[PDB]
């Protein structure tokens, strides 16, 4: 346990690039629907 | 400057729509509500832009019991009155000089005071866009500059790249000099549009950066994340679905707040909206059914709305 | 226990992401079945047509 | 300066006309920019008169 | 101290004009580096 | 007595379904829930009923937050486990001895506390329909019955008009005597059977009266006005539209409470309920939304539901 | 203002009358839907 | 005032007539319109047989 | 009455088994009945099998 | 008082096997009725 002030940022930017790496993945065009 | 012309940029779109692909569009934050609310809107004419909207919300607090709002928009003059329950009038007034340079003035008025009245003047440009606003503005006898004032600009360096800042000089009282602040914002716009990345370093280091994806004609998705001592953020992920009978709008926040926002048009005139919250952190939900009635009070308007 | 900690912590998750997958997807699922319907309507009208 | 206390009192003065009068001042504009011009009863209700 | 929070104030008010300036010719700044490589 | 079995009564309904026309079926007593609520229905056999229930429920107190419910029936015995979030354990067991005698048994177990353990036995006959329920039962030392005991008989004196008492028997922790009372109830089916009146003069001058009517296929409404020192009772007026595709419920009470609940049934599996209610004595709204999802598990099954 | 302890006993029997009559007039089957 | 009083009051009771319809209303209209778009098209799947 | 001591050892003993095995009692009943008798995960889990 | 409230219950269940055996015979005293009218 340490919840470091740079803990929020680094946690909040590592979610931001997850979320746009996957948006902009194959995966985010799977999920709309083919019909 | 003939030579330095031949770049040909492309106007960007204004600072308050920096994030509307993202903070309006694919998120709930502005279509929210809680608790039943009814929203009868009457459209009177078509050409010239006429309506006037009538609300029941009960059990949110945010809305009001009652609020009857007149929107009166044509060619190049916006108006719209909104009065509310408890007489809290507030108003909205847009006239555009030119077809590119508009002056909007909002007016908010509760219980006599006029607590909000700012008039904003807005340029846009072959490739910038400068606009300015003025928060309850007014004059003392020092002579000195009253009130909140805020001057932002943005120019395109790229077509694909819009970088700006946006100045800020806010004064409560007077007796005490004003603190101000500059906030730098940027937007970038893929070549073929099919995403669009803005970030926004606000005042006091705050960072409010975004994404936006348009994954086909149906299905659009973004990101927002947040920062504002220690810091308090949350990161946003969310999604939209529009189809030709209903429109959907799902989030998952970094705090665990899941929601949704389902809005079926049963008929052309008549939509039935759906909003639903969990709050995972403290697992409590806020759940809240509503209306949509567009019903015009002219045949011609019937006609048209009838096909 | 530790063992009924980490049971009683697994099923709290599974009941979490059981009920953000169905207050994302009924409404979703919801949409995408209305859709369909007005689609299958459409062809049906059209072949009436034709 | 002058041009201050001539700002300042314009300000409260079309302040407190417009708390008064500026939902007025649209319902006024819409049905007389209306070609029908429906009468202000049939105007304020929430009801189809057609 | 209403001096510092006066020159504070000018002096932000001041770059903003810089950055003002900076981003009104930035598009020639770019022609330029493109045009070096 | 075979000259006076000319008569040819027929058997009224039980004491339980004295007002299942109007409590049970045009009110919302036992439908509503408050907050959001999935509860998804599987379904494994039909010749021998056989159901595995699931329910996630969130925002209603009234409701779990889990609650897992097997509930297995055949043609002579009806059995129903059901659990529950906490480890809250509830069942029921149903076996009919004959056609027209059952016995029921209700069992229900919160954290290791039978709280709840009723044995009852109906007797149902030609003209007359006897039942008795022992609640909480159990044996002293001293000797004397513990526990609450009910008895109830039900005689129909004219086709169109059934008579009856209820006799309760109630004794807390034995020491002290028990207190016994009764209840006197009465049943009134129009000839045509399109209105149905029920009356019950429940124990301390409690008056439980209510009325039923069928307006058509589709439209059934009722009024129940209850009464219980000063008196404290409410009158209650509703009504239920019933279609093909969906079940509404409406009910305006005495307290000022306005209440509705629509079933959808988008598909003949899944069933989208709302449930709204306003309360205008202090002007505050509980919604909530829900689920019915009915999946089978079996080959046979699905085939017999889609057709 | 009385609000003797049988008002309410009288408010509820005249809402039950009143409610009764009501339903059993043509008024209800007026307000079933004729489609 | 007494006349402010009574119109106040009335107001009230207005907005109060129109909730209770509108909530009472509302799922049995859409009730209504569903089961009446289910005649029309078992019609339509009766006209198209025919 | 010694009657009374056996109900009583009854009742507390019914009671015992059945707040564990009542559950379990209507759920090997069902998976008996059944003619497909699906397995005991698939069973618990509400997921369609077919 | 235990006298008082035995008495009472005991009371009480009597009038009940009273008003019972009175529903049980009503289908008769009914159709006296309806023959001597």
């Amino acid at each position: 346990f340490k919840e470091s002030p740079l803990y929020t940022i680094a946690l909040n930017g590592a979610f931001f690039v997850a979320g746009v790496a996957f948006i902009q993945s194959p995966l985010m065009d799977m999920l709309a629907p083919q019909l | 400057h003939s030579h330095r012309q031949s770049l040909e940029l492309v106007n960007p779109g204004t600072v308050e729509n920096l994030n509307k692909e993202v903070s309006r569009d694919v998120f709930l934050s502005q279509y929210f509500f809680t608790g039943l609310r009814a929203d009868l809107n009457k459209a009177f004419s078509m050409n010239p832009a006429f309506q006037t909207s009538h609300t029941f919300s009960i059990g949110s607090q945010a809305l009001p019991k009652y609020a009857f709002s007149a929107l009166f928009a044509n060619d190049n003059l916006f108006a719209q009155g909104n009065i509310d329950n408890d007489l809290s009038v507030s108003g909205r007034l847009n006239y555009g000089w030119d077809k590119k340079n508009i002056s909007k003035v909002n007016l908010q008025i509760s219980d006599g005071q006029p607590t909000m009245c700012q008039l904003e003047q807005d340029y846009q440009a072959s490739d910038f866009s400068v606009n300015v606003k003025t928060l309850n503005p007014s004059f003392s006898e020092k002579g000195e500059f009253t009130g909140v004032a805020v001057a932002s600009f943005l120019q395109s360096v790229t077509p694909q790249l819009a970088l700006g800042l946006e100045t800020l000089y806010s004064r409560t009282d007077g007796s005490a000099p004003g603190d101000a602040g500059v906030s730098y914002l940027t937007r970038y716009v893929s070549k073929k549009q099919d995403w669009i990345f803005s970030g926004q370093l606000q005042a006091n280091g705050a960072l409010i950066a975004s994404l936006w994806r348009k994954v086909a004609q149906n299905v659009e998705a973004g990101i927002e994340t947040t920062l504002q001592p220690t810091v308090e953020g949350s990161t946003t992920i969310g999604a939209k679905y529009e189809y030709r009978q209903s429109v959907y709008r799902g989030t998952l926040d970094s705090n665990g707040k899941v929601a949704c926002f389902l809005e079926r048009k049963v008929l052309p005139t008549l939509s039935v909206l759906f909003c639903g919250e969990i709050d995972h952190f403290k697992n409590d939900t806020k759940i809240g059914c509503g209306l949509q009635f567009e019903t015009a009070g002219n045949q011609e308007l019937l006609m048209l709305q009838q096909g | 226990s530790f063992v009924r900690n980490a049971f009683t912590k697994s099923g709290n998750l599974a009941w979490t992401l059981t009920t953000t997958a169905l207050l994302l997807g009924v409404p979703l699922s919801l949409s995408i079945l209305a859709e369909q319907q007005l689609i299958e309507m459409e062809k049906t009208f059209d072949l009436q047509s034709d | 300066d002058e041009s201050k206390e001539r700002i300042s009192k314009i300000l409260t003065l079309t302040h407190n006309v417009a708390h008064y009068g500026w939902i007025p001042f649209v319902l006024y504009l819409g049905w007389a920019h209306t070609s029908n011009r429906p009468n202000f009863l049939n105007l304020l209700s929430p009801l189809p008169s057609v | 101290e209403k001096r510092a929070h006066q020159e504070q104030t000018e002096k932000t008010l001041k770059q903003a004009a810089y950055v003002a300036a900076f981003l009104w010719v930035s598009p020639m700044i770019w022609h330029l580096v493109k045009k070096q490589w």
